[PDB]
RNA sequence: CUGGUCCACCCGUGACGCUGAGGCGCGAAAGCGUGGGGAGCAAACCGGAUUAGAUACCCGGGUAGUCCACGCCCUAAACGAUGCGCGCUAGGUCUCUGGGUCUCCUGGGGGCCGAAGCUAACGCGUUAAGCGCGCCGCCUGGGGAGUACGGCCGCAAGGC
RNA sequence: AGCGCCGGCCAACUCCGUGCCAGCAGCCGCGGUAAUACGGAGGGCGCGAGCGUUACCCGGAUUCACUGGGCGUAAAGGGCGUGUAGGCGGCCUGGGGCGUCCCAUGUGAAAGACCACGGCUCAACCGUGGGGGAGCGUGGGAUACGCUCAGGCUAGACGG
């Protein structure tokens, strides 16, 4: 496996549209960081550390709106979007001048910093740059 | 108004050919068949109910669907208790989503009922006699039921929404909340308030539509008590 | 220069009056008030359906047959404007607006802008004491507009200083006849002005 | 009362035996310059019927476009098949720099104020619905946080 | 004599991995060299028909070749017109081959039908043409043209 | 006061003459006896001491696509392996701080451009002030991620 990260949100994405209220993805101190960003900001109802044959996984518990009316019933989602901006193919570094305003504002940029992986905005008040891990809405 | 032993009528059946977003309304699988969570069916009938309640007691129309042979005459019965239309033999295509033009030819029922109760001429050819009735027995056979709705429900309860899918896209269509019971050959996101049971036990068809009418008149305005039920 | 001839024609092709003249402008003997249709051999043939870019070259044709100016000198001041802060269609309308020779017609020195550039370029119009010929000098807030002292004494700057002496001027400008000056108070909003004009469709027009 | 625009109408034919025989197509776009547009596509023997039923249609096909100061609140791309639109807020004095297509629709929408481009296949049906689809997924801030 | 591969056991190693410009090998048929072999078949070729004509199709003949050894050629509708590896996203049914507590379940493979989703449509859909990462190859209007020139390969044909 | 245009793109329509001729033409296309498309005319549209043509650059062209495309059937998967360089790479802990990020400081000439103001009656042109920047040097810091070194692991891979 190549990408770690870009799996977790594949994994998230995959299942957020067929709706799943959960799923698994392999564990990492860096995977539950960005967990921790996406649960906080509301993304995610949140994650547990949970074991799969002995291994260590993540459970995701995801989170959707109301039931519709009209012929598609299928909830709205509350991640619309997310997807791998920096990647091992192509590093992307931004410094704090240059984060992007995701969505205009209604969208998180979730970055790698040396304080901590970050939001945009996090990130615009500590004033600090970094590697951009992704972009949700 | 629930009664719990729907064990001794109905539990469920059919087996892998079922749908798999039923998954959760199933406790397990035995004679080579998807059997029921009855517990289930509880926690959805009352929630059901309560939405079939809240339509009574505002005096809102209900339609009346199912064709398959098992649920046929059983909605003959059970709907007309409660003088709420249905449609119990074919299911024309736009009774709901063209509904002011498949009425027109409730009109053409009624003009029939008219120049039958005699006379407006019998002076008119024979064969026109023969021929103008033999419409009549025709609009009468599939129409009988659904000449009662003047207006798009504000529901329909439907008995077997694969068999009816085509009666579940046209209330949809129009936002009118569907109704139905419904057994593991089908779709659940599909329906806004179901009823997880067999759907081909005339036993099972029976319990869940007879309790339906008889909490319809109850919070209608009376109370009743036993209607027909084949043996 | 300018457009200098036939100038009831423009109106009747915007199918609007535009006051191009002064005093028959109001007149029954308006050419808008006897054939309010187009000029020329079709003018009375069912007009067809204009198209989006028909529609927005004569609104915008419309605001320059106003001011008697000319296409590039037009271009150049809605370009600055673009450059400019604000909205764009308020500022252009402004900028329009703070042009010598308009600003001495609006003060009524004249019965048309063709006429008030006449007067301007004749230098019988200045600015601060100071004598201006340039029907363009862009004036600010702050400026005494005035006749000119050796033109005071003038047959046709009398007849039309003598037809102000009570009608009111727009929110942005204030007049003292007998002393025959005007002052230039502050650009207009654009309530201020309010011309046949939707100068949304203007801006439209440049961005093809 | 709505506000109506006709973006397209065009001819269409079929074969037959003895020739082409001809059916028109009539693409409108109805709004309240305040929020509320709808895209109706109709078809009829004849130009006028079509526009008629077109128009029909688009009331019985709506959406609430949220404004906020005549612009949307967000960026927004959407592809309809080859299709693809683009939106993007734009400040008071930008207008609406479109092509007649998706203009008379962010118009009639009471949109003032945005900066799009039209990529992929640029046919005008397709495009149409492109910028409808598009619009109808336009999230406001509470929009958000009452999702999440 | 010898390669690949799958299963079960969960015993050993401790990221030893993926892809891969070049390079190297293998590469249907036809064809080529040297030597065999040659029943049937059969380019070329002779003849009979058919037909307006019939350098064809159909009929009677017939040499290379088709076969073997060794060395060349290196093409193709060499096709799933679908590069490789990994992870993720409903199921129904038919089947080959394992291991089970052998009703049934669990692997690896071959088909069909389909959820979501894709897609210009046709169609694809846990054997993806879905959702994603890595690497490679390739395209950028038709013709002229896979031609010319050059270079490299080849006995030639011809190949790149 | 001139010049281009008035079939569609594209704003501007009628009469005569001509008759697949003479001719127009950027693309699509006009002309074969009722041509808004040729030539003249009236009229109209567009600009105006200018108007138009030719040439060339960027744009429209997400049509080389970093932003921002693609390859079953539209152009596009190498005939298939093996593999060199390269590109890329699982979980946990530390050391270093190369990438990366932040602060300071030097440099980043003048003019030009951008915002303010002001001088030539305006402007063009010109003057005074202001705002910065990427990028490189220096100093100090951070250590999530990529790197590197070091020590562990077993879910990848390989072996029994
Ligand atoms: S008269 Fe005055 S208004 Fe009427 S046409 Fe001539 S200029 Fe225009
Ligand atoms: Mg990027
Ligand atoms: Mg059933
Ligand atoms: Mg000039
Ligand atoms: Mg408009
Ligand atoms: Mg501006
Ligand atoms: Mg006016
Ligand atoms: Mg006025
Ligand atoms: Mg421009
Ligand atoms: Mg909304
Ligand atoms: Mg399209
Ligand atoms: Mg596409
Ligand atoms: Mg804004
Ligand atoms: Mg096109
Ligand atoms: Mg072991
Ligand atoms: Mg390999
Ligand atoms: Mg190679
Ligand atoms: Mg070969
Ligand atoms: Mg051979
Ligand atoms: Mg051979
Ligand atoms: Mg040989
Ligand atoms: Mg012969
Ligand atoms: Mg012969
Ligand atoms: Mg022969
Ligand atoms: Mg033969
Ligand atoms: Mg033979
Ligand atoms: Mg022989
Ligand atoms: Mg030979
Ligand atoms: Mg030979
Ligand atoms: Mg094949
Ligand atoms: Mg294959
Ligand atoms: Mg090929
Ligand atoms: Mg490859
Ligand atoms: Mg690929
Ligand atoms: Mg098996
Ligand atoms: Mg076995
Ligand atoms: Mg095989
Ligand atoms: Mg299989
Ligand atoms: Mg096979
Ligand atoms: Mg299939
Ligand atoms: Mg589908
Ligand atoms: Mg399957
Ligand atoms: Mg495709
Ligand atoms: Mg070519
Ligand atoms: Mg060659
Ligand atoms: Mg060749
Ligand atoms: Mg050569
Ligand atoms: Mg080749
Ligand atoms: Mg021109
Ligand atoms: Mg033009
Ligand atoms: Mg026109
Ligand atoms: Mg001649
Ligand atoms: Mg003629
Ligand atoms: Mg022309
Ligand atoms: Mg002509
Ligand atoms: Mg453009
Ligand atoms: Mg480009
Ligand atoms: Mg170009
Ligand atoms: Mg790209
Ligand atoms: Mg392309
Ligand atoms: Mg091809
Ligand atoms: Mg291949
Ligand atoms: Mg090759
Ligand atoms: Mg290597
Ligand atoms: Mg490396
Ligand atoms: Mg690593
Ligand atoms: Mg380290
Ligand atoms: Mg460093
Ligand atoms: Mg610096
Ligand atoms: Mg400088
Ligand atoms: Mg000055
Ligand atoms: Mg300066
Ligand atoms: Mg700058
Ligand atoms: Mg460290
Ligand atoms: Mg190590
Ligand atoms: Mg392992």
């Amino acid at each position: 496996l190549t990408d770690p990260i870009a799996d977790m949100l594949t994994r998230i994405r995959n299942a957020t549209r067929v709706y799943k209220e959960s799923t698994d993805v392999p564990a990492s101190r860096f995977k539950e960081e960005i967990l921790r960003i996406l649960a906080r900001e509301g993304f995610i109802k949140g994650y547990e550390r949970v074991d799969v044959d002995g291994k260590p996984y993540l459970r995701v518990y995801l989170k959707y709106g109301p039931r519709r009316q009209g012929p598609d019933p299928r909830p709205e989602q509350v991640i619309h979007h997310i997807r791998r901006i920096s990647k091992p193919g192509r590093r992307v570094y931004v410094g704090v001048k240059e984060i992007p305003r995701v969505r205009r504002g209604l969208g998180i940029a979730i970055l790698s910093t040396s304080k901590g992986v970050l939001t945009d905005r996090e990130a615009r008040k500590l004033g600090v740059g970094g590697e951009l891990i992704c972009e949700v809405w | 108004v629930k009664e719990l032993l729907e064990a001794g009528v109905h539990f469920g059946h059919e087996r892998k050919r079922w749908n798999p977003k039923f998954a959760r309304y199933i406790y397990a699988e035995r004679n080579g068949i998807h059997i029921i969570d009855l517990q289930k069916t509880m926690e959805e009938l009352e929630r059901t109910f309560r939405f079939i309640e809240d339509l009574a007691m505002r005096g809102g129309t209900i339609l009346f669907v199912g064709t398959k042979k098992q649920a046929q005459d059983i909605v003959r019965m059970e709907a007309e208790r409660a003088g709420m239309p249905y449609v119990n033999q074919r299911w024309l295509g736009g009774m709901l989503t063209n509904f002011k033009t498949i009425s027109q030819r409730v009109h053409r029922l009624e003009e029939l009922e008219a120049l039958f109760a005699s006379p407006e001429i019998e002076e008119r050819p024979k064969k026109e006699q023969v021929r103008l009735k033999h419409e009549l027995e025709r609009l009468q056979k599939y129409l009988s039921g659904f000449r009662l709705l003047k207006r798009l429900p504000d529901a329909i309860f439907v008995v077997d929404p694969t068999k009816e899918a085509i009666a579940v896209r046209e209330a949809r269509k129009l936002f009118i909340p569907v109704i139905a019971l419904a057994d593991t050959d089908s779709d659940p996101d599909l329906v806004d308030y179901i009823i997880p049971g067999n759907d081909d036990a005339i036993r099972s068809i029976q319990l869940i539509l007879s309790r339906a009418v008889d909490l319809i008149i109850q919070a209608r305005g009376g109370v009743v008590e036993p209607s027909p039920s084949y043996a | 220069g300018r457009y200098i001839g036939p100038v009831c024609r423009l109106c009747r092709r915007e199918g609007v009056k535009l006051y191009l003249k002064g005093e028959r402008c109001y007149s029954p003997k308006c050419a808008m008030e006897r054939r309010p249709y187009p000029p020329g051999q079709h003018g009375q043939k069912r007009a067809r359906r204009p198209s989006d870019y028909a529609v927005r070259l004569r609104e915008k044709q419309k605001l320059r047959r106003i001011y008697g100016i000319s296409e590039r000198q037009f271009r150049n001041l809605f370009e600055e404007a673009s450059k400019k802060k604000g909205v764009t269609g308020s500022v252009f309308l402004g900028l329009l607006e703070s042009r010598l020779d308009n600003v001495v017609y609006r003060l009524g020195f004249a019965v048309s802008r063709r006429q008030a550039r006449q007067l301007v370029r004749h230098g019988h119009i200045t600015v601060n004491g100071r004598r201006v010929d340039l029907p363009s000098y862009r004036v600010r807030p702050g400026d005494e507009i005035a006749v000119a002292e050796k033109s005071r004494n003038l047959e046709l700057i009398r007849q039309n200083l003598e037809a102000m002496k009570g009608r009111k001027v727009g929110p942005w400008l204030s007049l003292d006849v007998e002393g025959m000056k005007g002052k230039f108070l502050r650009l207009p909003d654009r309530e201020d002005l309010a011309l046949p004009v939707n100068e949304q469709l203007v801006i439209e027009f440049y961005s093809r | 009362d709505f506000e109506e625009k006709m973006i397209l109408i065009r001819r269409t034919a079929r074969m037959q035996a003895g020739g082409r025989r001809f059916r028109f197509g009539a693409l409108v776009v109805v709004g309240d310059r305040q929020g509320r547009v709808g895209l109706g596509f109709g078809k009829a023997p004849e130009v006028p019927l079509a526009v008629q039923k077109a128009g029909y249609y688009a009331r019985r096909n709506m959406v609430e476009v949220p404004l906020q100061n005549g612009t949307i609140p967000h960026e927004i791309e959407v592809e309809f098949g080859a299709s693809k639109i683009v939106l993007k807020p734009a400040a008071p004095g930008t207008g609406v720099i479109a092509g007649a297509v998706p203009r008379a629709i962010l118009e009639l929408a009471g949109v003032t104020d945005i900066l799009t481009k039209e990529l992929g296949s640029r046919n005008p049906i397709n495009i149409a619905y492109a910028t409808m689809e598009a619009l109808r997924q336009l999230r406001t801030k509470a929009d958000v946080e009452r999702l999440r």
